[PDB]
């Protein structure tokens, strides 16, 4: 008897011997990236800012993050064969992306060194694939360092963790436990990946569904802005700001028709493939939407404050797209950015509220360029781009003085989870107890105090390492004092 | 957006079950000490209320209904006879034979009609006859010009035309179901060593040989292999043949009806029971047996297409029946 | 079956016959010493969980080998067998007894033997029938929850509805805007106010009547048994039907059949067959165990009592209202009517054997059998539903198939080398195989409920991708067993087997195990006659077995399809793999002493065992930086030490009475002796438990002290710190450094039961008790009904009214705005003593069937199952659990009344 | 069906 | 008459001619009291 | 023991049991009416007027109507599954619409008197649906009586066919053999509908 039983629908891990094997593992890397960098994982760092108020619909899902419940936020989330969610899910998906990009990069490096490709076009394509993998290693390491490492304006930490980063693996092995790197090591690793990958990728964009040089410039500008260096941020954002036009609309319905459609939105630098059958997902946390026949009915678990609604003037195009007045059928506003896309529909008449993943748009390159130009002492460029962005969005700014910048960056990136990083970078405290709620929604949206006060320099702006680490290797220094 | 629904087949709430009445008269006899035995049986089997998808009048709003109309009568005789022919104490010779003759006749159809032709089948139901074949007769060729000639239905003098049309088909007096069925058998056993042989015949069976549409074809399908009788085709030099010119396409006339009556040696077995004196000082094994068998050994047929039986009303690209040689053991321990 | 020197406990046929459940192993709770049966749901399709001599491995299964008549079976297959066909059940809990079984027989073997026909001049015909009802066993925990008026006043005062809000404003303009929702639906528009009050503040709604019910149970079978001088037969056809006691439907129903046949052909051959089959319909309540809004026992506890799901007639409606909703919420009988689900499973088990005795002595036996299951299930989502998200419907159809083969060929030669020296030699071969697949298809977009074939869906972007899953394994094994017996009083047994499985690598798959046992009959050599003592045997064993129950493809390094576009395919990495995965070895030492007494009216058994698990299969928690969840590895060790003792008696009084008793006991001490990554302890996150070297699987949480009476905060003890003379030190800031390993075990140490039986002239009474001592559980529902911090829309416990304020300052429950933690104030003591069944039967006397020769007997019984429980657990059920009591389907309580006609 | 109320402990053993 | 030399082909049997137009002419196959089809009898060992 | 086995995967004609079945059968009745009351069916009575002249593009197709060829018009047109056209096609499509409307109206009346509609909205809507079905019955009978029944100002007819109408069928049966109702009964039936 032969007792060899081998699985169905599964093959073995082998080194790359063909060019179609490299293409297959690259497409697998991108389909893994689509389920990591999607807006469902950045809702946790969006609710934790000072813009949201939980309604009475909440079943304690969003209430730890809004009301700052540090007894739950210490050990939060799951990552197993049932569910992947939370802080532990955020940690797991970016470590999985980092490891699988490592396996792809090392295998195609060894295949390039063993001379297994036939022509010269296969060598050129394999080198482009290698650079496209280096960008994804840079993105995974940066997004882990964003949430699990301290900003330099922090007061009290666990002793020894103020200048630490995350655990840095640069080659694929799943049997590695080790200590945390420093912040300088991780940032030189990220910027070395990005600068080695800009010099190989071509000058123009091949496809919107794959990594280009424009996305490497945009990501490097974002990392340089969030680092605190404004000259290099402006120098990198200047190379990509003039290749992507803004949405030219005349009213709010035209802006809704061009903004919500991924295929016709003319200002997307990078996005993931989505169809009605492959690649689409519903992100209905911030708006609570549910289809009903041919229309949509909303039951949100958290609604914005009144100072968030008062940022938008009444003739703005984003005051019926980005936030909409649809709570209690007409009474109040919710964040309606990730509602739907009418191309990913089973039947064209009935909504199913499916969207796709977008990784970068040019309306953040404008904000990076205006902020860096204002901080390095350059006033005509900041006006030259802030007037353009705010006039294309519907209502133009009068004066540019870094209060308009803070307001416009808060207005433009809502739902994407960039406000917590901004209010750390701008020394803005919480003041959740001081804000008023929307007056039309009383009975639905009410006043809940914070369970933990969060002044400037609080440790809990950065998350704590999940408790599978700190248990499997005890040379990991944790973040929080508690 | 919304679904609509509408009636589509129309049914009928009076569907019966194809009634049948059968009358039977039989006579059985046994000769000298029950050796020779004979049996004869006569039957009349009438069927009424058969199930046809009949074409309806225009007030129905539909094209057909599936109702119970029609009649049919099957009249026949079948007989069988057994015999034993001893010549010794050890020897045993025996024989058997059957015969069945059956005549089918249609009695009445649906709406006052006298004759109905199912579309895309090639048969015709006419009152007074069985269900027959429906095709154009084939006269031959004309050796003044070498073109095919079909008969005209009616027009007796008969008259032949050289231009085929669908208004030239007629009822061929050859039935679909074969009328005469039978089979006989021998047998002999010396002492243990037995030899049996069974034969089975069906006569009266006609069958359209569809591969002869392709393998003897003068015009068209020229890339295939053809028959050897296309080598003496009608030219103006060779004009005393009966195969046509090379520029014509054959039809489905009655030059494709072949006579598929056969007689098949269906079975032939040689058995040898091992003798009782061999298992003497033992109590484990009780007996044994060996046999050699041959199936479909011999066939007598005027068909031209690998099998008369494999088919049924038309012979397409067919799977022929098998010829088998079997050896077998049996240990009755 | 087993060895003379083995520890075998036999359970008779009167403990298996008349039971109102489809869970046969539930009948064995408190019957075998050392076997711990716990069933953690009262679902009719749920199944038991057995552990013999404690838990044995941290990652692999600890279930025994379940064997019916030679072929090993699952427990869902035994669920489809009529238990009136079972003759006995013997549990081989040793190392010298489970030596010819080898898949996972380190965990014990449960052997079930079916009935064969006792041969006579007339066969016997019995006809059993039975009917009964089933209820919920504990409706006490909802006697402490708030009412409607108290809950609305508590919510208004606690700021849930807003600042400056009167109870009348929330009562009128907020919650009774259920007129606006019901006025949009044509079926509820003209029914609101007349016969439909979804918000009712005067009366209080009964949610236990809305979410649970009283269910029926019925069974019946006809059975013939006979046989001649050579042959014998037992045939049986039957029927069983059990409905679930929740409104969320769950049912078990089966039509079974069995023919056991056995024939002596001639003087060297004996053949036999055990054919069985069934048609079964299962359906499980598949929302229990999780927290939804109006679902389960969490729904009977936490729904606000001013929400009415009923009519004015008292019958259940189709929908109810919850404030803030955008559509109505369907009740359970209406949600089960718009989502149908049918299952039909056909099962056939055919075994057979041929036994040959050529010479005197050896006996060549061959045995072969196959088990075949074909399941076919279907579910719908009915179209044209007003209270749905879409008017279109869906349908999904799946087809499952399992096939298992087994062959076993032994040759035993038994002889006597002298007058008083007996020997026996056995050698054998065993091949087990399995293959199974699931195929599945779906369709969506139906518009009428009659045009709902799967080929009639929408044909665009409404198409989807099918389902397909294949699994298979195989085991090959060889064994040999030798026995030696001296004069009549000394017996030695030796055993060697070799096991290979398909679940391990190609150069790690084979293993060698051995066993040595010995029995010494002290009574038949040393004290050959005595006035009070009647039997005394002393047995002792040491053996090695293996465990291999982990899952099929766990050592390969694999790659799967992860498509990106619709043009070309993509490949992602699935698993890490482990090229040197091998068996898990378990060595067991056993020492036992069996004794008898006054003409065998009293008997006792005492056994001491040590059990050691080396190279254990742990599904190790790989750290998150690898990108994989877990990985099966051969790391770690464990040890179980214990004693189990049994005693049977007879205490009867007169000529007609017959009173007997029995008892069991088992103490079991676990100990982890080596963990995986060079660790000394590993805390399992979000379970509340820990694995620490030197101690059993314990609990791990902070110790709740009380409240600070000056501030109102919650206080926990800081571990390992005492101040001046005083008491221990407390703190009011919850840190993760406050967590202490508690000396409270996850798996219960003490397990047992006892029994009483009395009789009279025909009338008999039986009572069986089963207790578990040493059990603790985290009550998860008391996180939701006992907090003022969050989830304020739910119903709460009555103690939260008497909360700490500056006015009310001598309480003991905390201030309002504080979340609770999973600390020691949620560990409940879930030890119990349960009256398992209480049977009262009456055999009709032989004087009535004097002249009539067509009926020869009759028997009537009453029966009550699960009717007494002694607990301190406040949570609807202590047994449903396993460290966390979630939204649980509690155990039933049955009342059954049947008859048996032996005519 | 309905809304899921969070903060469960994940059951092992 | 069996119209195919295929190993998975069953015969066509007519007793006393073809009775009907537009219906079946196969007999009623009974095996031990209950009726079957010819594809089911193809799976039964004919030495029984 | 009931031994009805209804076909799974399709519906069949019977009295209604829900409002969605009534609404779906009404939409199918309107989709049937769309192919009956077409401009393409009324071209044959447009060409038989005194305002057309056939051209050389004709193939004796529009020619039997403009030239009044009474040998071709005596049995003209076909209504098999390949093509529904001509005088027989006219007769077929209007008798088809009449029978389907009869089925819908009788099923809706039986469902209204059998009390299978839940609220009052479905009862009111089903009564309006019944009224629409009656209008379609009157349209079908009038469009048959227009072409296949004699005007009062006719000189020479067949003996007995002077005051006869079309075959007035009031129930649903496709197999129906009956006589022609008189003209007065047909006009009273249309006007009462
Ligand atoms: C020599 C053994 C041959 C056995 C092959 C027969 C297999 C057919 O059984 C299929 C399973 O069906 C189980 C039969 O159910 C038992 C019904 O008998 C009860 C009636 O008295
Ligand atoms: C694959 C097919 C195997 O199916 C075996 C099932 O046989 C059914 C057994 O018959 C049930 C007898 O009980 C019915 C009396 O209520
Ligand atoms: C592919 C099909 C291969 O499976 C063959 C099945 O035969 C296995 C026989 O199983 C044992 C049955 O004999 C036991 C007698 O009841």
């Amino acid at each position: 008897c032969e007792l060899d039983r081998d699985p169905e629908g599964k093959d073995f891990q082998q080194p790359y011997t063909s060019f179609v094997q490299t293409k297959q593992n690259r497409d697998g890397l991108y389909a893994l990236l689509r389920n990591t960098e999607n807006p469902r994982m950045h809702f946790y760092q969006e609710l934790q800012s000072d813009m949201y108020c939980t309604t009475i619909t909440d079943g304690n899902s969003l209430a730890p993050f809004v009301n700052w419940d540090l007894g739950i936020l210490n050990d939060h989330g799951r990552a197993d064969e049932d569910e992947v969610s939370g802080i532990a899910g955020y940690y797991f998906v970016y470590n999985r992306l980092n490891q699988q990009a490592n396996a792809f990069v090392n295998n195609t490096e060894a295949a390039l060194q063993n001379q297994v490709y036939k022509n010269s076009t296969e060598i050129a394509n394999a080198k482009s694939f290698l650079a496209e993998g280096k960008v994804l290693q840079a993105l995974a390491i940066w997004r882990l360092m964003d949430r699990f490492s301290f900003h330099e304006s922090v007061t009290e930490v666990n002793s020894g963790a103020k200048d630490l980063g995350v655990i840095l693996l640069k080659e694929y092995n799943p049997g590695y436990i080790g200590p945390r790197a420093t912040k300088a090591q991780c940032y030189d690793y990220i910027l070395s990946r990005l600068s080695e990958a800009i010099e190989v990728l071509p000058e123009n964009r091949e496809s919107v569904l794959y990594v280009s040089r424009d996305y490497a410039y945009a990501l490097r500008a974002r990392i340089y802005l969030a680092l605190g260096e404004y000259g290099k941020a402006a120098a990198d954002a200047k190379m990509v700001v003039d290749k992507y036009p803004l949405i030219g609309a005349a009213d709010a319905s035209e802006f809704e028709n061009i903004y919500r459609s991924d295929a016709n939105n003319p200002e997307i630098i990078f996005r993931g493939f989505a169809s009605a059958t492959l690649g689409s997902f519903t992100a209905t946390t911030l708006n609570g939407a549910a289809p009903a026949g041919k229309d949509i009915k909303y039951n949100p678990s958290a609604v914005p404050f009144q100072w968030v609604v008062d940022l938008y003037e009444n003739e703005d195009f984003r005051k019926s797209v980005y936030i909409a007045k649809v709570v209690k059928k007409d009474k109040g506003y919710l964040v309606n950015k990730f509602l739907e896309d009418k191309a990913y529909r089973d039947v064209q008449d009935k909504p199913n509220l499916k969207v796709g993943a977008r990784y970068f748009s040019v309306a953040e390159v404008y904000l990076i360029l205006v902020e860096s130009a204002l901080q390095t002492g350059d006033t005509p460029t900041a006006e030259k781009y802030l007037k353009a962005l705010s006039k294309a969005r519907g209502a133009e700014v009068s004066v540019v003085n870094m209060e308009a910048l803070q307001a416009e960056r808060t207005r433009e990136l809502i739902g994407e989870g960039s406000r917590l990083r901004d209010m750390v970078r701008w020394s803005i405290p919480n003041n959740h107890d001081a804000f008023e709620t929307q007056p039309g929604l009383e009975g639905f949206a009410n006043t809940t105090p914070l369970k933990a006060q969060a002044p400037v320099g609080f440790y809990a702006y950065t998350w704590e390492f999940p408790q599978r680490d700190r248990q499997t290797n005890p040379q990991l220094i944790k973040n929080w004092p508690i | 957006d919304a679904m609509g629904l509408s009636i589509s087949t129309a049914g009928n709430p009076d569907l019966s079950w194809e009634k049948q009445s059968q009358f039977n008269f039989g006579l059985a006899a046994g000769a000298f000490n029950n050796r020779l035995s004979a049996e004869v049986d006569f039957y009349v089997r009438t069927t009424n209320d058969m199930l046809i998808d009949v074409p309806m009048p225009y007030i129905s709003g539909f094209f057909s209904q599936y109702q119970n109309v029609g009649s049919m009568k099957n009249t026949g005789v079948d007989l069988s006879l057994k015999g034993t022919i001893y010549q010794n104490k050890d020897w045993n010779v025996y024989a058997s034979a059957n015969f069945n003759y059956n005549r089918q006749e249609i009695t009445k159809l649906f709406f006052g009609l006298n004759k109905y032709m199912l579309p895309n089948t090639g048969t015709i139901w006419e009152i007074g006859y069985p269900n027959s074949f429906y095709m154009a007769e084939y006269a031959g060729i004309d050796k003044k010009t070498g073109k095919q000639l079909w008969y005209v239905p009616g027009q007796v003098d008969k008259v032949t035309t050289s231009q085929y049309s669908a208004d030239l088909e007629t009822r061929i007096d050859k039935s679909v179901t074969p009328p005469i069925t039978g089979g006989f058998s021998l047998g002999a056993s010396w002492k243990g060593l037995s030899l049996d042989a069974d034969f089975a015949y069906i006569v009266g069976k006609w069958m359209i040989n569809n591969d002869r549409y392709f393998t003897e074809n003068g015009g068209g399908l020229m890339q295939l292999n053809k028959d050897k009788m296309l080598l003496n085709a009608w030219t103006e030099d060779n004009k005393e043949t009966d195969v046509p010119k090379l520029g014509q396409s054959p039809q489905f006339d009655t030059h494709l009806l072949e006579n598929a009556s056969f007689l098949r040696l269906k079975n032939l077995k040689l058995t040898y029971v091992l003798p009782n004196s061999l298992f003497a000082g033992q109590n484990v094994i009780g007996g044994a047996r060996v046999y050699l068998m041959a199936r479909n050994l011999l066939t007598v047929t005027k068909y031209k297409g690998f099998d008369p039986e494999a088919g049924g009303n038309v012979g397409k690209n067919q799977y022929p029946n098998s010829k088998q040689y079997v050896a077998g053991i049996q240990l009755s321990f | 079956l087993s060895t003379v020197s083995g520890s075998v406990a036999k359970v008779s046929s009167e403990k298996l016959a008349e039971k109102p459940v489809a869970n046969i192993m539930d009948a064995l709770q408190g019957q075998v010493a050392g076997m711990q049966v716990m069933t953690t749901s009262g679902d009719p399709t749920a199944v038991a969980s057995v552990e013999i001599h404690g838990t044995g491995s941290l990652g692999a299964s600890s279930a025994p080998l379940y064997i019916v008549d030679g072929m090993q079976t699952s427990l869902d297959v035994v669920a489809t067998m009529n238990p009136n066909d079972f003759e006995s059940m013997s549990v081989l809990k040793d190392a010298s007894a489970t030596s010819i079984y080898g898949a996972r027989a380190a965990n014990g073997v449960v052997f079930i033997q079916t009935k064969k026909g006792k041969m006579s001049e007339r066969g016997r015909i019995t006809f059993n029938a039975s009917y009964g009802i089933s209820q919920i066993l504990n409706t006490k925990p909802l006697d402490n929850m708030m009412t409607g008026d108290e809950l609305l006043d508590f919510q208004v005062k606690a700021g849930f509805w807003g600042n400056n809000q009167t109870v009348q404003k929330v009562k009128d303009m907020i919650l009774a805007g259920a007129e606006d929702l019901y006025g949009n639906y044509d079926s509820l528009k003209d029914e609101y106010g007349k016969t439909l009050f979804p918000v009712d503040f005067n009366h209080d709604a009964d949610w236990l009547k809305a979410l649970f019910k009283t269910a029926p149970t019925s069974q019946g079978d006809i059975s013939f048994s006979g046989g001649s001088q050579g042959t014998s037969y037992y045939a049986s056809i039957g029927y069983f039907d059990q409905e679930g006691m929740a409104r969320e439907p769950a049912n078990f129903k089966r039509y079974s059949g069995r023919l056991n046949f056995e024939s002596r052909i001639n003087e060297w051959l004996k053949v036999g067959a055990n054919l069985s089959g069934a048609i079964a319909n299962r359906r499980s309540a598949d929302y229990f165990g999780k927290y939804y809004m109006g679902s389960g026992t969490f729904g009977v506890l936490t729904m606000p009592r001013y929400y009415n799901p009923f009519d004015v007639n008292g019958d259940l409606a189709d929908v109810y209202y919850m404030y803030g909703a955008t559509r109505p919420s369907m009740t359970e009988p209406y949600f089960a009517k718009m989502r149908p689900f049918s299952s039909e499973s056909h099962q056939a088990n055919v075994n057979g054997f041929a036994q040959i005795t050529p010479i005197k002595g050896l006996t060549l036996k061959a045995q072969a059998g196959v088990d075949i299951t074909n399941t076919r299930t279907s579910s719908k989502r009915m179209p044209n539903n007003p209270y749905d998200s879409t008017p279109l419907g869906e349908r999904r159809e799946r087809a499952y198939r399992d096939v298992s083969k087994s062959f076993t060929n032994t040759a035993e030669y038994k002889f006597s080398i002298d007058e008083k020296h007996d020997l026996t030699a056995l050698m054998g071969h065993e091949y087990i195989e399995y293959e199974g697949d699931v195929i599945g298809a779906s369709s969506k977009g139906f518009e009428s409920d009659k045009l709902m074939l799967l080929s009639q869906g929408k044909t665009g972007n409404s198409l989807s991708l099918p389902e397909h899953r294949v699994a298979e394994y195989a085991y090959l094994s060889f064994f040999s067993r030798f026995n030696y017996g001296f004069d009549k009083w000394m017996y030695i047994d030796f055993s060697v087997r070799n096991d290979q499985s398909s679940r391990f690598g190609s150069n790690n798959r084979s293993a060698w195990f051995y066993s040595v046992g010995g029995m010494f009959d002290i009574y038949n050599k040393f004290i050959q006659e005595s006035n009070w003592l009647s039997d005394l045997r002393l047995k002792m064993s040491y053996g090695t077995t293996g465990n291999s129950e982990i899952g099929n493809y766990n050592h390969q390094a694999l790659v799967t399809v992860n498509n990106y576009t619709e043009d070309a395919m993509g490949l992602s990495i699935s698993t890490a793999g482990n090229p040197d995965l091998s068996w898990e070895k378990q060595s067991q030492f056993n020492f036992g002493l069996a004794a008898g007494a006054f003409n065998n009216r009293l008997s006792a058994e005492v056994d001491f065992y040590v059990r050691t698990t080396n190279d254990m299969l742990i599904d190790v928690p790989m750290p998150y930086i690898s990108g994989f969840f877990s990985q099966y590895q051969n790391v770690g060790s464990m040890k179980n030490t214990g004693v189990d003792l049994s005693l049977k008696g007879t205490i009867y009084q007169n000529k007609d009475w017959n009173v007997y008793a029995s008892a069991n006991f088992n103490y079991n001490r676990q100990e982890i002796t080596k963990l995986f990554f060079g660790l000394n302890k590993y805390m399992l996150p979000n379970t509340g438990t820990i694995w620490e070297i030197g101690y059993p699987n314990s609990f791990y949480m902070a110790e709740y002290a009380g409240i600070d009476k000056k501030t109102g905060k919650q206080l926990w003890y800081v571990p390992g710190q005492v101040d001046a003379d005083g008491n221990k030190v407390t703190t009011s800031q919850y840190s993760a450094d406050l967590e202490t390993r508690i000396d409270k075990s996850v798996t219960p140490p003490i397990t047992g039961g006892f029994s009483l039986g009395a009789s009279w002239k025909g009338l008999s009474l039986d009572a069986d008790f089963a207790y578990i001592v040493g059990k603790w559980m985290i009550n998860n529902d008391r996180y939701f009904t006992e907090n003022g911090g969050g989830l304020m829309q739910l119903n709460k416990d009555k103690m939260l009214l008497n909360a700490w304020t500056e006015d009310n300052k001598e309480t003991d429950v905390p201030k309002l705005g504080q979340s609770p933690q999973f600390d020691t104030h949620l560990l409940e003591n879930a030890s119990f003593l349960r009256l398992k069944n209480l049977k009262l039967t009456y055999v009709l006397p032989n004087s009535l069937f004097a002249g009539q020769n067509v009926i020869g007997g009759a028997r009537v019984y009453l029966m009550a199952r699960n009717l007494l429980t002694v607990t301190k657990y406040k949570g609807f059920d202590p047994e449903a659990g396993g460290n966390v009591g979630k939204n649980q389907y509690p155990n039933s309580k049955q009342y059954v009344a049947g008859i048996q006609l032996s005519f | 069906s309905g809304a899921t109320t969070a903060t469960t402990t994940t059951s092992n053993s | 008459m069996t119209t195919s030399g295929d190993p998975t082909a069953v015969a066509s049997v007519e007793i006393h001619g073809t009775g009907s137009l537009g219906a079946s002419s196969a007999p009623l196959y009974i095996v031990d009291g209950m009726q079957t089809s010819l594809d089911v009898v193809a799976t039964m060992n004919p030495n029984d």
